[PDB]
Order: C-alpha cells, then structure tokens, then sequence
C-alpha cells in the first residue's frame, strides 16, 4: 500500500508530460472501443472483481513522481447508457462524442482511477464499450490479462479466481532492489562502451518543423497481411534461420535509409516483457515496457537476408542487456552529444508479432476503434500478430509530412514485403512516379550547335568585318584584319620550330595587345595552350611548365625579337579538329591540369552569344585574369561576334574600373561577384550608368542584397547568375535574377544551359527523391576530358554512370526543388 | 624628330627673393640659377637635348625635373595656342569698375546685366533720326531660340540629319560655292560631327569628319566616349539630353600662309557666320541647337587625332526639340 | 593723375651686343643701362614720373626721349589691345610649308586654293556614310551672293534702311530679347553707321550711333569723313560705290567683368553672328552688302571718340542692289 519507484519508462512517461519539451505535454494515452453481445451489469461487476483480483487497476499516480496502489477506490460502475431508442445516426453521434472526448481527454495526476469506462447499449444485445487509460497504469499484455478474467466472470460470476499472490507492489520492490548491480551493471558496461559511437536517428523528408506542430495529430496507413503471405514470410525467416522481427525491421530500415539518404540509422525499439522477477509476474497487471535502441547499418551491397541476419544478431544481443534501460542510455547519449530536451528518437518500431495472446478483449467483443498518442513521435511502425493475421499500422503525425510522400513510403514498405513473399529478396528501392517527369523534362536541353573550332569562328568574323577594332588597351589597339596578318606570321614561326598538333605552348598573361596575337597563333597552328600568370611565385611558374611538359614559353616581347616580321602573313593550312585539346588550365593548387577540347569550348560560347544576342556593337570589359577559364569566353566570345574587347591594366583599382566603363561605353560586365560588389562601393548615390546591358556574375556566392546596388546604379542591366565547373566548359547552370523573387535564403542555382544535364544522387548513386539532399553531378556535352597527369583524381572525379553516361562529380551538396530548379547548399 | 619647345608667348617673368616667378608660379633651384639666358634660349625654339646640353652642367635629374615641370606648366610649348591661352594676357589690361561679386552672386550679376542692356555711347550729340518698326523679319530669324531640352525618345531621322548638314555643302557653278561667305574664299574650317548611340537614324555612335565636296561623313573614332565630366555643371543637362554635336576646327595651314596672324582672327569671325547659317536651317527642320561657351576640348582634340596646326574654335550641341 | 602704362604683353625683351632688343627693334644709348629691372618694374603699371625717378638719376632729357619712343613703339601701353596686336605672336609658332608666291602670283594662289578646297582629314578611316541631297534650303540663304557694285543714283529708301537696321533691335517678351544669340546674354557690340551725302533717304551725311533699345540713330560726328585713302586699294571701288558703311565695335566693359579674357574671344565669334543675320535681311530687302577685312581703324576710332575700352573689330559696306 506504499509508493514505489517508477521504471525508467514510467519516469520517461512522467517527464514527457511536461509541455516544455519538444512535442511533449502528453503522457501517452490509449483509447479502445469493442463490440459485444454481453450485458454491462455483469461486465461491470466483473470489472470490479478484476480490480479486486488485480489491485494494480486500483492504482493512482502521484504528482510526487511516484506510483502507489490505492488502499481502495470508490467502487467503479461502468456507466451504461441506452442508445436503443435512438436511430443509428444518433447512436453514432453519442459513440463519436465519447470516442473523440476519450481520445483528446487526459487523466489528471492525483485522479484516483487512471482509467475510464463508459458503455452503450445500441440494441439489447449489442454493446459498445468505450474506454481509455494513462500508460503509467499498465501494458497491453496486462490489458488482455484483465479482459480474460473479466469475461470469465461475466459468464461465471461465482467461479472465483485466486487473487494475485505476487502483486505489483512486490514486483516494484524487487525492481528497486535489482537496480544495484549484477545484470544492471553488466548491461550498463555493454552500453557504455557502445554509446560513444551510437548512430543518430535518421532524418526524414519532413514538410514541417516540430515547432510548427505543437500538439500532434495522428492519422494512419494500415493494411492486413493475409495468412498465406504471413506464413510465407515466416517460412522465409525459418529457412534463413531468423525471426520475422529481424525480417520486418530490415524492410522498415530499407525504406527509411532510402528516403533519408542514410548509411547508418538509430531506431527506437520498444522492449517487452521486463525481467523474470517472480513465478507469477506474467499473470499480474503492471507496466513491463522498457526502451532499447537499435543500431542499424544499411551500407551494404550484401543480400537482403544478410542484412536480416545482421539485424537479428543485433536484436538478440541488445535484449540480453535489457537490464540497463534505454532511457538511461538516451539520457547519457543526449548529454554526451549535447542534444538537449529535443525529440531525439521520433522513429520507433513496436512488435507484438508472436507477442500477443488470443486477444481477450476481442473474445469479449470485436475491436472497432483504437487510438493512441505518445509524445515525441513522428512515426510508429507497429506490427501485431492476431490469431495468424498480420496487422500492419503506421501511425504518423499528419502535420509533419506531405501526404503523398507518406503514402509512397508506406506503399514501398508493403511492396518490399510482397517481393520477399514471392522471390525471397527485394529490388532496391527507387523512385519515379510524380517526380520522374520533373527531372525528365528538367534535363531535356538538346540543341543543334555544330561546335567546330575556336579559331574558325575568328577567321570568319574577321572576313566579315576586317576593319573593326578587336582589341583595345590604351590608345593602342588592333583590328580584325591586323590580327589575322600578325597571327599568321607567328603561327608559321611556331610551325617552323617543330610545334604541332598534340604539343603545348605555355603563354604569359600580360596586358598587351600582342598577347592576343600570340594566343591565336598557337591555336591556329593546332597546339593547345597553357596560361601562366607572371606574378605567380617563380617556382610555380616553373612547376607548371615542367609538370605540363610544354615545349616553349611565349613571352609577350616576341614579334620584334624573334624576327616574326620576316614570315609570310598569308593563309595557313588548317590543322586543328573540334575534338582536339584547345587548352589545359591548371587549377586548385599540387594543381591539376584540366583538359578542354574545342567542341566543349565552342558550345558554351555559342550558347551564351545566342541567348544574350551578343553582337558587333557590344563592349566587353576584360577585368578577369587570363589565368581563368572565364577569360576564354571574353576573348573568343568577343571575337566570334565582332565585338570589342577592352583590357584592364590593374583589376584591383575599382576607380579605374569605373573610369573605364564611363570612358569606354562598356556594355557587358563579366566578373566574380566580389568585383561588382567592390566596384559599387566607389560609386556615389549620384552615379548612374546606362551603358551596361548585361551583367554576368560567375561563380562564388551571390548575396541576396547585391542586385539592389547593381539595379540602382545600372538600371538598364540584366543581372544573370552563372554556375558551373572548370572541369566542364565554364558554365553549366543558369538562372536570371528578377530581383529577390521570394522570401528565401538562397538564389536558385538554376537549370542547365544547352546540351547539358544535371543530377542529384544518393549515397549509392541512385536518384534522390525531390527535396532530398545528395551529391551533385553534371553530365552532357560540356564535360572535360580528365585531369592532366593525375590519374587517381580523374578516376574518382569522372565516372561512367550506367544510366546517365559520363558524369562529373563536383562533390557539392544539394537538392532539386519541385518548382523546377536546383538549390545547392554549398560544398558542405 | 625631337619635339621643339618654345617659350610660350603668353608668359612673362620676374626676379624675386623667393625665386623666379613665371606667370603665376614661383620656382627655385637651377631655374633661378639660369638667368635670362634660359629665357632667351627658350624664346627661339629649342629641343630638350639641346637645352640640357646648354643648361645642365649639374645633376641630370635636376636638369630633367626642371624641364619637365616647365612643359607641364605650359611655360615651354609645342606650337600654336588655343583661344583661351591667346587672350589670357588681356586680363592685366582690363580694369573692372564692378565688384567681383557679379561673378558669384546671382543678384549682383542680374544687376550687372540689366544695367548693361540699357547702356549707350557717351560721345553723342543732341540730335537723332528715329527709325520705323513698320517692316518685317521672316520667321526663320525672328523666332529662333536656343534649346536646352530635347526629345530623347525620337531619333533624328536620316533625311533630317542629311538636310541639316547640306546647309554647309559645296555647290558647283563654274567654281566652288558655299551657302555662306567666308575668309578670302578659303573656307579654312573643318566640320566634325559626333553622334551618340541610337540617337541618329542610320548612324553609329562615334566621331566623323564631314567632307562638303562629297556630302558624306567618315568615321575617325568609334572607341572613345564623351562624358558629363567633360562639361561644366551648368551645361551637364544639355550634355545628357543632346543627340549629337558639331565641332568647328580651324586649320592654321589653310589660312596662316596667306594672312599671318590675321588668319586666326578671321577664322574666329567665320565661325559665327557658319553658326548663324546652320541655326536658320535647324529651325526649319525643328532641330534644337545650343552653343557651348567652354568644354573639355583637350580631350576632344585628342579623340579626333587633331594635328599640331589644328584647333577647335567652336562647338554646338543639339537634337530634336522636346515637344 | 598721370596716365598708366604697362609693359605690353605682346612684347618680348631680349639682350644683344648692340643694345636692348624689343620685338623687331634695337634700342641703344642709356636704355641699355636700364637692365631687366626696367622690364620687371614696368609689368605692374606705372606713371611716367614714377618710372623716370626709378630709372633716370641722370639727365631727364635722355630719359624722356627713351620713354617717349617706347610708348610710341607700343612697348609701353595704356590698355586693351585690338585683335591685330593680340594675335600677332602666333606667327612665331606657325610653320609655313608653302612658298610666299601665294601672296604674289595669282596662279600660285589659285593652285593653293584648289588644294585647300579639296582637303580631307588625315585620321579618316576607310568608311563612308553617304548623305542625301534630296532636300532644299530656303531662298534667303541659297540665293545670297556678295555685292561688289551698287546703284549710285537712287538713294536707299528710308523704309529699306530702317528695316535693315531693325534686324538687330531689342524686343520685350517679359525680358529683353534679340534676334541673335550672345554669350552670357550681354550683347557687347556697339554699332556705328556711316552715311554719305545724298545716298540714304532721310539721312544727313555723318557718323551715327545705333541704339537697339531706341531703334534710332544718334549723331556722333558730322565734321569728319571717311576717305578712300583709309582703305587698301583693292577695296577702293567698293568704298566709292557704297551708300553707307557699318562698323562693329567691342565694348570691353560689357563683357570682360563677367568672363574675363574669354569675353573678348566670344565677342570675336559674335561678330560672325550679327553679320550673317544682317546679310539675310539684306537679301529679303534687295540690299547688297560686302564685308571688309582691314582698313585704317586708328583714324576711325579717333573720329568716333572711342574710349579705352572700345575696340573696332569689323566693318561692312553696302547699298541698294543694282539691276
Ligand atoms: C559663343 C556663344 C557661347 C554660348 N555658350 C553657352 C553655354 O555654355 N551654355 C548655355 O546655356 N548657353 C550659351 N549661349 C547663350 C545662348 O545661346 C543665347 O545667347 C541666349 O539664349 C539668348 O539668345 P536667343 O533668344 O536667340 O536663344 C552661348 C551663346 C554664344 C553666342
Ligand atoms: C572677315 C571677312 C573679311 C573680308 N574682307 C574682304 C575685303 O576686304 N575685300 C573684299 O572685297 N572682300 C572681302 N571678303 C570676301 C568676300 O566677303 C566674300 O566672302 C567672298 O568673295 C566669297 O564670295 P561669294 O559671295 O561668291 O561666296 C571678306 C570676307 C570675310 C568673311
């Protein structure tokens, strides 16, 4: 008649009663409704007799944080109301009111009964008993134990059953004595050693944050698995020497691992049937619930059954260390990993497979309704065996999920079970349906561009407008016909020294008009070029020429020193083909060369010039260094249009950049975001420029506020965001910025430009569901040919996908948004 | 081929305790130590290596710094001076009976202007002949007005632009005739036309030379740009709103060989004959025009690649009238 | 109370062995003993006695003769110089690639002129915009020709005479307006009209001042006369046949206080303006005009009693067209 300590789960039920904790404030509550032919006065008397036989039903929970069996209670009478005279619709109105009320109502602490029983007579021989209880009172095993004795007395009121000799208060005494040593200590050591690397719970594709939910609202996805399928699954488990529990957990794990893009995942597993304690304990009423966590690892190539066996061994060992509660573990874990009072383990698996009796309550009358709510749960996967029927029910908070995702996940679970029934193993989960079409059209970018070669584009434009000025630096400049004559002499010179197709020429990045002449000559003769910045530490300049195996370095002071003027300036015999390397650029110092062919380079240029209608009236400001791939667009992109290129002597002088645009009438800006941002801080409020029509911001992050400064100082310019790789032909992903278009923390990365594709892949290289974060890969015609003189890097970065063809892993992380674009989250 | 520099005729100098004063600046060092001999040599036209040979005899750096400063300060010059330098010395001869405030205070200036508009010649006798106002002037003259506001949306049509320019073309009537009188019949002033992007139909932005014999425009420069900072603030609205502009360039080589200094003078007059003729035609064509008192001509002369004998004497801004 | 003289800005001093050389002439005797200090001292503006005490201290007779010559030779001057003196030094900057024959052989001149009328600019690029010849100019411009012969018997009618002068009169439209532009809106050009006996109806012979504000001619001088010997002989027939002649005079006080030296330059432009305007009206009125580049202005400024601030810039001869 004394108070006793709570089990750790009961302690947790008490803690979870606190509204201050995430998704808490609800001590777990359970609702039941059953249909019988049996009279209430007799069931009511049987109910008090079970209280007399099973005094734990006479328990009260105290505000103290302890439990006590009451000396006694006011005798309980099941209230019975007759709905017999009511039409079925009104009978339902009363049944619905009691069900709704019992589901939302919570038992107060200090309330003597921890249960409530109300019943209706719908017909003289049709009854519906509606009831509820607080979880601190009892288990499900206990609920049917009670139902069995209750119905016994209905039929045989005088067939008096013995009292429990071993009572809950004796049960709890032993509990308090056990938690001192032996198995407690042994289990604690087992768990203590595992705890430091116990995995996190999987992260699901939630629609909403728990803070947006407050009180959870549960719905369900249910199905009954027929006896034949159930027996086939059991036989499979028998052949594989495993329990169906491991079989079910593994299938559940596949669904979760797929959707969350996880390799390892912690699963909240509920432990049933306590510790032995005494000879009569399975015969008494009380709460025998305990927590265990399941450490699952799905990062396997291995067969389904292998994963099941791994799961089985894990389950079996964990249950031998049940003597240390998972509640204690999680307390230690969340303090260990600084998780704070958060809903850390919201995904739970519960099983009554071979863990249920005849269902004494259904022997009394059929189950019509059941509902339960627990704190801090997003989804409870519960499987029950019912006289051979396999009952599967996923109880989930509707507020946290997109209903279509939720239906899809359940559907996949069931389909995996069906495959195990027919084949014995499963097909890896994959997604298509109302998702596949979005990606299918997203990547539908093919266009009829001939590519050809970079110098051919120059040659033809030079013939169309030979007296146009092509390159401007100071008061010195070159025309299109001059570039052809000068580059023809230089190319003959290079050819005459034995430099041919397949060779490489290093060139220096100097601000001289002759730099362009030398650059064109190298390509016209068929050699690829390698740019070097003259201000690189000297040892790096030497490193690159040696590492790249170049034959000669071309300085700018050559025309007058190598007697170039002695050479013919007439037409050259063509050498290069579209498939040849145009250039090799060294990046990411240690640095690797990136091999780019003429076709790839051309297609990017052709698409940009066509999309933005670039023409002979345009002016491009050459701010960017020649050591970048970015400069290819400026040089070749200008020449193919008949446009004018302006060189900048010193890119750091923002005032010079402003002076240049104003004095030269620049129409196209092409920089990394940092330059436009810096240039704009040397601009006063009175400043306005109407010469820029197009601004290309390429690479790096673009601040959401940046367009505001661009738009006010350059009110007529179109601001474009461009992403890509150097391991690809400069640009791959496009997005215009039409002001800040939404309340968001990011600018859409965008969509592919032309003849390019993009994918988001999971940890196993399969497509991620829309909204799921994974690795970013690029495919299509814009790819580089590999790294120069680094085979291991090429091997891992450039791969051949069985469905998508050659793709490049950029290694950036991100996801597709259902809106039709890629959002990226940086590299990590 | 070395550039010859002359003591600029616009500069005078004095000895002082501080140093030597040339124009508005005071100098010390070798330049002081040089005495009139420097002055006399600079006076006849000497190249730098010769001045160093004669006037160095000290550190080369010192000698070079002095000559560089004098060139920068326009003490030593290359050739013929522009009008702003030519008339500069007359400032020391004019004595202003008015306070300086007429150049700072709007009210002081308005007083000045109103008083001057009602002035007469002092040496007059007490008798006069009153003229009648009974006749008439044609609209082409009496209704002309300077415009400072333009239609920035409508481009000047090609035919309009051609017809306005035709006002200065050559005609052949057994000799070359113009639509206006000039010089001794030499017509020593070149016309350059500047067009802003898309403001004139059929013409690309840039600086063009007009050839009156052909009735055509030939591009000289389509790279550089004219900017608002090439104008004084009072005229920046005009700059921003105009469509095109016309520059009048005097060729010393076309006149000086026959008239000497007078040729420069006559060209200064001729510019106003041309200007009036052009404005009359512009009014028939609804083209607004406005004269500019001062502009950054040095930058423009650079853009047009004008030679040593060439100077811009006058410039006019314009476009279709705002309406 | 003495007149102030200034070292003329147009004269450059140098020393030689013979003596002091100023411009074109060499001075000898005591003047050599006056040094560079005379050159410096004179730049600030001096009286004759202040200058004499500083540099004489010996017989004043020699000092007075020297100073008198320097004044007569325009070394020491009292005020603003006329344009013939203002632009004189520019000839030392110009280099002439042509022979002197342009001034002596009419054939050398014709050749010269033909080259000049077919000149093009050196920087022209190989492009071309051909302009339309599809338009027309108003008759007032395209039918105008210089007149070198006049009706010597018919007096200019009064109305014609008055109507021509009216082209430069003031108008009031809530402010004072003219039919032509002026830099700064000051209109600093005074107009004097000279009429011969019995050649202009209603007007007695003499020199008159024209006041645009009154629209009238105020007599200035009916004693003196303009004679043929005041002109270069090439113009003596124009002078002999004309009825009247108009002089344009620049009034420095009407410009210099606002613009400084630039004001004189602007006035030189304005002289082309006005002239062209007048020419157009003369065409409507059937009046012939011919401008003159140079004549004896010193006698004229004496006759008109012009003050120190007044400079004669230009003159035009005319009369009725003869048929
Ligand atoms: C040589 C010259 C230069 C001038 N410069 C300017 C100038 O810089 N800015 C301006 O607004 N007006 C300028 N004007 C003043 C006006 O053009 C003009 O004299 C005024 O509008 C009065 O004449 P109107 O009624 O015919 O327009 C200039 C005029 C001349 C003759
Ligand atoms: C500033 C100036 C001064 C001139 N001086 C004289 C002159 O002294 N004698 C003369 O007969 N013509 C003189 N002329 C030349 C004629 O005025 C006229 O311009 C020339 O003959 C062109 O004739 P046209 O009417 O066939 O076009 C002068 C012209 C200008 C612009």
């Amino acid at each position: 008649s004394e108070p006793f300590s709570l089990t750790e789960v009961q302690t947790a039920y008490m803690l979870g009663r606190n509204p201050q904790f995430e998704l808490s404030g609800i001590s777990p509550q359970t609702y039941f409704e059953y249909e019988t032919e049996l009279d209430i006065a007799r069931l009511s008397r049987s109910f008090q007799k079970v209280i007399q036989r099973h005094p734990m039903l006479r328990a009260v929970i105290l505000p103290e944080g302890k439990q006590q069996i009451l000396r006694d209670v006011p005798e309980y009478e099941i209230e019975v109301e007759s709905l017999v005279s009511m039409p079925p619709e009104k009978q339902a109105a009363r049944l619905r009111e009691e069900r709704s009320r019992m589901i939302d109502h919570v038992f107060p602490l200090g309330q003597w009964p921890l249960f409530e029983l109300k019943a209706f007579q719908l017909q003289e021989h049709t009854y519906l008993l509606c009831f509820r209880y607080d979880a601190l009172l009892m288990d499900g095993a206990s609920m049917n134990l009670v139902g069995q004795d209750l119905m016994h007395y209905y039929h045989q009121p005088d067939a008096q059953l013995p009292p429990l000799s071993f009572t809950f208060q004796d049960y709890m005494h032993i509990y308090d004595d056990m938690k001192r040593g032996t198995e407690y200590e042994t289990a604690k050591a087992y768990w203590t050693n595992k705890l430091p690397d116990f995995p996190p719970a999987p992260s699901l594709l939630l629609a909403k944050d728990p803070a947006e939910i407050g009180t959870p609202n549960f719905q369900s996805l249910t199905t009954i698995i027929t006896k034949d399928k159930w027996l086939k699954l059991r036989r499979l488990a028998q052949d594989k020497q495993v329990t169906p529990s491991a079989l079910l957990c593994t299938v559940y794990g596949e669904v979760l691992a797929f959707w969350s893009n996880q390799r390892r995942l912690a699963i909240n597993l509920t432990v049933f049937n306590r510790y032995p304690v005494h000879d009569e304990v399975e015969q008494i009423v009380g709460d025998f619930t305990s927590l265990i966590l399941l450490d699952m690892d799905m990062d396997q190539k291995q067969p389904f059954f292998t994963k099941v066996e791994q799961t089985q061994s894990t389950l079996l060992d964990g249950l031998e260390h049940r003597h240390y509660d998972g509640v204690e573990f999680i307390r230690d874990y969340t303090r260990y990993h600084q998780m704070r009072p958060k809903a850390v383990m919201p995904i739970v698996f519960t099983s009554m497979l071979a863990g249920a009796g005849a269902f004494a309550w259904e022997e009394i009358g059929s189950l019509r309704h059941i509902h339960a709510r627990t704190p801090q749960v997003y989804l409870d996967n519960v499987v029950i065996e019912k006289n051979g029927e396999l009952l599967v029910s996923w109880n989930y908070v509707e507020e946290l999920f997109d209903a279509e995702v939720m239906e899809s996940m359940f559907t996949q679970f069931v389909e995996l079970l069906d495959q195990l029934v027919e084949q014995g193993d499963i097909n890896p989960l994959r997604i298509s349906q109302k998702d596949y079409a979005l990606i299918d059209q997203y990547n539908a970018t093919a266009e009829p561009i001939p590519a050809a070669t970079l110098h051919q584009l120059f040659i033809d434009q030079a013939q169309r407008t030979p007296d146009q000025v092509a390159v401007v630096f100071e008061q010195e400049w070159l025309t299109y016909s001059e570039l052809d004559q000068r580059s023809n002499q230089v190319a003959r010179f290079l050819q005459s020294r034995g430099i041919g197709r397949g060779d490489r020429v290093g060139v220096l990045a100097k601000r001289q008009v002759e730099t362009i002449i030398n650059l064109m000559a190298v390509l016209k003769a068929g050699a690829a070029y390698v740019p070097i910045d003259p201000d690189h530490p000297y040892e790096r300049q030497t490193y690159i020429l040696e590492n790249s195996s170049c034959k000669i370095l071309l300085d700018s002071d050559l025309y007058e020193t190598m007697e170039i003027s002695s050479y013919a300036d007439g037409d050259l015999t063509p050498v290069a083909e579209p498939e040849d390397t145009a250039y090799v650029i060294y990046t990411s110092g240690r640095p690797k060369g990136v091999i780019i062919t003429h076709q790839a380079a051309s297609n990017t240029i052709q698409d940009i010039n066509r999309k933005f209608e670039v023409n002979e009236e345009d002016r491009i400001i050459g701010i960017s260094s020649m050591c970048f791939d970015l400069s290819v667009y400026d040089i070749f992109g200008t020449l193919s249009a008949g446009a004018t290129l302006v060189m900048i002597r010193d890119p750091r002088d923002m005032r010079e950049l402003v002076r240049t645009v104003e004095r030269r009438g620049i129409t196209i800006w092409n920089t990394v975001p940092a330059i436009m941002d810096l240039a704009l801080d040397h601009v006063g409020s009175h400043f306005e420029n109407i010469s820029l029509r197009l601004v290309l911001l390429s690479g790096d992050w673009i601040p959401l506020p940046l367009p505001a400064k661009i738009n006010r100082h350059f009110p007529v310019a179109d601001v474009i965001s461009l992403g890509g790789a150097t391991e690809a032909s400069i640009w791959s992903i496009y997005w215009p910025i039409e002001q800040v278009e939404a309340n968001w923390k990011s600018i859409p990365y965008g969509k592919p430009l032309a003849n390019q594709t993009y994918y988001v892949l999971n940890y196993d290289q399969k497509m991620c569901p829309v909204g799921v974060i994974g690795d970013l890969y690029i495919g299509g015609a814009g790819l580089a040919q590999g790294y120069l003189n680094d085979d291991q890097k090429t091997k891992d970065a450039f791969i051949m996908h069985p469905e998508f063809g050659p793709i490049y892993k950029t290694g950036d992380c991100g996801r597709m948004r259902p809106e039709g674009y890629i959002e990226f989250l940086g590299r990590q | 081929g070395e550039q010859i520099f002359y003591w600029s005729p616009a500069k005078h100098w004095r000895m002082s305790d501080e140093g030597v004063v040339i124009g508005e600046s005071t100098y010390t060092g070798m330049i002081l130590e040089w005495f009139p001999e420097f002055y006399f040599f600079a006076q006849t036209g000497v190249t730098i290596n010769r001045l160093l040979e004669r006037f160095s005899s000290g550190s080369e750096k010192e000698a070079n710094e002095i000559l560089e400063l004098l060139i920068q300060d326009r003490v030593l010059v290359e050739g013929i001076l522009p009008p702003r330098e030519v008339f500069s010395p007359q400032e020391g001869l004019f004595v202003n009976p008015y306070s300086e405030q007429i150049r700072y205070s709007k009210e002081a200036l308005d007083y000045y202007v109103s008083e001057q508009l009602n002035r007469t010649h002092a040496a007059c006798r007490s008798t006069k002949i009153q003229l009648e106002t009974s006749g008439a002037l044609p609209d082409i003259i009496q209704k002309r007005r300077s415009c400072r506001r333009f239609d920035m949306k409508t481009p000047v049509s090609f035919a309009t632009f051609s017809n306005l320019l035709s006002s200065l073309k050559q005609r052949k009537e057994d000799k070359i005739l113009y639509n206006y009188a000039s010089a001794g019949g030499l017509y020593p002033i070149d016309v350059f036309v500047y067009v802003k992007p898309r403001r004139v139909e059929g013409v690309k932005a840039g600086f063009y030379y007009f050839n009156p014999a052909d009735h055509s425009l030939v591009l000289v420069n389509n790279i550089d740009q004219v900017i608002k900072d090439d104008h004084e603030l009072i005229n920046q609205d005009i700059f921003a709103q105009s469509a095109f502009s016309v520059y009048l360039v005097y060729n010393a080589r076309a006149s000086m060989p026959k008239y000497g200094a007078a040729g420069y003078f006559y060209a200064c007059i001729e510019a106003g004959i041309i200007t009036a003729t052009l404005n009359m035609v512009a009014e028939d064509l609804n083209v607004g025009l406005c004269s500019i008192g001062h502009m950054n001509f040095e930058e423009i002369q650079t853009f047009l690649k004008l030679e040593d004998h060439q100077v811009i004497l006058h410039a006019i801004e314009g476009g279709l009238k705002i309406d």
